[PDB]
C-alpha cells in the first residue's frame, strides 16, 4: 500500500468524477452563467415552487413537506454514490463489512454537506441538476422547524467555498471524512487510522501543491471536519424532532437506517 | 447487530 501512495490522489479523484453526478466546476459554470443564455428557473417563492413541481416526478401534501420529501430524493441519490466511491477507496471493500457500514453512517452527511457547498452561493442553490435554483430567503421564509434546516449549511457553505477547494481537493477531502478512525462501534480501528494516514499525507501534498500560497489551508480542511461533524450532529437531532413531531414528514428507508441511533 | 440494522446499506456495500 505504502506503493499505491503515488497514484492515490489521482485515484480518489477520478472516483469522485466516476461517482458524482453533479461537481463544482459544473455547479460554477451554471451560476455564473456564462455558457448559457438560460438562466436555472428560479424558485423563490410559493407560487415559484408550484410551478416547478408541475414537472412532477418528471403524496402532495403541505408545501414544506413536499419540499422535505424532495430533498431526500437528492440525499438518498448522494449516499448511494457515496457508497460507490468509498468501495474505490484503496482498501475501503477489504475493511471488515460492519466497518464499511459505520464509516458511511457517520461519513455520509458529513461529506454530503460539504459536497453542497459546491452548488451554493449566498443567495441560494442548484437544485434538479442544475435545472433549478431554490433561494435561501425563501428556504428561510419556510415554516416553524423546517426553515431551519438548510440555513446553517448555507452558512458552513459560504466560509468553505472561501476557501477555493477545487474538486480534485475536495475528493481527497471526502475521502478523509469518510475514513476516520475514532467514529464509534469501528471494529479494526488500527487498519483504518492508517488509511487516513495515508489520505492526510497525500491531501497535504496535494494542497501544497495545488494552493502554494495558502500555506495553512490544510489545518483550516482540519477545523472544517470538525465543524462538519458538529454540523451533522445538530442537523441529526433536527430530523428527529421533525421524524416525531412531523406526521406526513416520511422518511426514505435509506436514510432511516442511517439516521437511526446516529447522535 | 450493524449489517442488520443496516440492510440497504449493507446491500449496497456488496457489489
Ligand atoms: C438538493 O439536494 C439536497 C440534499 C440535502 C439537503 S439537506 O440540507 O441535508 N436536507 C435534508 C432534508 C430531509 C432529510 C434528508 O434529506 O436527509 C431537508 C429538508 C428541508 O426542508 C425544507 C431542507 C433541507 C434538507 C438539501 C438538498
Amino acid at each position: 500500500e505504502t506503493a499505491d501512495l503515488k497514484s492515490l490522489a489521482k485515484r480518489i479523484y477520478e472516483a469522485y468524477l466516476k461517482n458524482f453526478n453533479m461537481n463544482k466546476v459544473k455547479a460554477r459554470v451554471i451560476l455564473s452563467g456564462k455558457a448559457s443564455n438560460n438562466p436555472p428557473f428560479v424558485i423563490h417563492d410559493m407560487e415559484t415552487l408550484c410551478m416547478a413541481e408541475k414537472t412532477l416526478v418528471a403524496q402532495n401534501k403541505e408545501a414544506e413537506v413536499r419540499i422535505f420529501h424532495c430533498c431526500q430524493c437528492t440525499s438518498v441519490e448522494t449516499v448511494t454514490e457515496l457508497t460507490e466511491f468509498a468501495k474505490a477507496i484503496p482498501g475501503f471493500a477489504n475493511l471488515d463489512l460492519n466497518d464499511q457500514v459505520t464509516l458511511l453512517k457517520y461519513g455520509v452527511y458529513e461529506a454530503i454537506f460539504a459536497m453542497l457547498s459546491s452548488v451554493m452561493n449566498k443567495d441560494g442553490m442548484l437544485v434538479a441538476y442544475g435545472n433549478g435554483f431554490i433561494t435561501r430567503e425563501f428556504l428561510k421564509s419556510l415554516r416553524k422547524p423546517f426553515c431551519d434546516i438548510m440555513e446553517p449549511k448555507f452558512d458552513f457553505a459560504m466560509k468553505f467555498n472561501a476557501l477555493e477547494l477545487d474538486d480534485s481537493d475536495i475528493s481527497l477531502f471526502v475521502a478523509a471524512i469518510i475514513c476516520c478512525g475514532d467514529r464509534p462501534g469501528l471494529l479494526n480501528v488500527g487498519h483504518i487510522e492508517k488509511m487516513q494516514e495515508g489520505i492526510v499525507h497525500v491531501l497535504r501534498l496535494h494542497l501544497q501543491s495545488n494552493h502554494p500560497d495558502d500555506i495553512f489551508l490544510f489545518p483550516k480542511l482540519l477545523q472544517k471536519m470538525a465543524d462538519l461533524r458538529q454540523l451533522v450532529t445538530e442537523h441529526a437531532q433536527l430530523v428527529q424532532i421533525i421524524k416525531k413531531t412531523e406526521s406526513d414528514a416520511a422518511l426514505h428507508p435509506l436514510l432511516q437506517e442511517i439516521y437511526r441511533d446516529m447522535y | 447487530s450493524l449489517t442488520e440494522r443496516h440492510k440497504i446499506l449493507h446491500r449496497l456495500l456488496q457489489e
